[PDB]
């Protein structure tokens, strides 16, 4: 093993960490598009029904 | 101890970058689903409009 | 773990689509009801505006 010291142990895992909350925020990205967009569908046809009534 | 916080903030630089790398990505994600929600509720009014219109 | 977060957000990803599906759905099917309450509600509303002017 070639290890680095423990006192920058944490420093190589935040890294890693970091590496991975990439991947986490792009995800989280995805995922708030994939909600929104059909509330905004559902808003749309409620103004049209809105303008009908 | 100037060794160590060497290393420390030579780390701290990469993962200070990947973040960043990955917010701004999202940030970009998130403007574009903003615009195309904007786009389907203008194209609703604009169909209300004209329905409010002949009525 | 970055294979076993991927598996996971994969399948929260259907999760999500599902309930959303189902939120659009009701959001259209209140919408529909809230129209037709106030058609009836404006038929209502002639029919004693007529009467009125008979009065």
């Amino acid at each position: 093993a070639a290890r680095p010291p423990e006192e920058v142990k944490a420093a190589f895992d935040d890294a890693i960490a970091a590496r991975e909350n990439e991947q986490q925020y792009i995800r989280e990205a995805e995922a708030y598009t994939n909600e929104v967009q059909p509330r905004a569908n559902g808003q749309a046809q409620r103004i049209l029904e809105e303008a009908r009534a | 101890e100037a060794i160590y916080n060497r290393m420390r903030a030579e780390r701290e630089a990469v993962a200070r970058r990947h973040r960043s790398q990955g917010q701004e990505e999202a940030e970009k994600l998130r403007a574009t689903a903003d615009y195309e929600v904007t786009r389907t509720l203008a194209e609703a009014e604009r169909q209300g409009r004209i329905m409010r219109g002949e009525g």
